[PDB]
């Protein structure tokens, strides 16, 4: 029975779970025009890249 | 605290860039007002006098 160990491998992918999200949550447009700071800070001028 | 004025006798056409944040010949060469300029700017025309 290779789900004898329910609780233990569930706190393991709970934990890779919102690890991955974390990181994958930096690529998400959250209004800008991109979601790379560099490529704020290159092409739009500072008043609009703050 | 402190009410700093300064003036200067600029054109009709160059007024528009007279802005915090904004380039031109007269707004980046002469003249660079900050991003986070607190103030009232003051025009008018002289062409009776100048």
């Amino acid at each position: 029975t290779p789900s004898a160990l329910g609780k233990l491998q569930d706190v393991v992918n709970h934990n890779a779970q919102a690890l991955n999200t974390l990181v994958k949550q930096l690529s998400s447009k959250f209004g800008a025009i991109s979601s790379v700071l560099n490529d704020i800070l290159s092409r739009l001028d500072p008043p609009e890249a703050e | 605290t402190n009410v700093y004025a300064d003036s200067f006798v600029i054109r009709g056409n160059e007024v528009s860039q007279i802005a915090p944040g904004q380039t031109g010949n007269i707004a980046d060469y002469n003249y660079k007002l900050p991003d986070d300029f607190t103030g009232c700017v003051i025009a008018w025309n002289s062409n009776k006098l100048d």
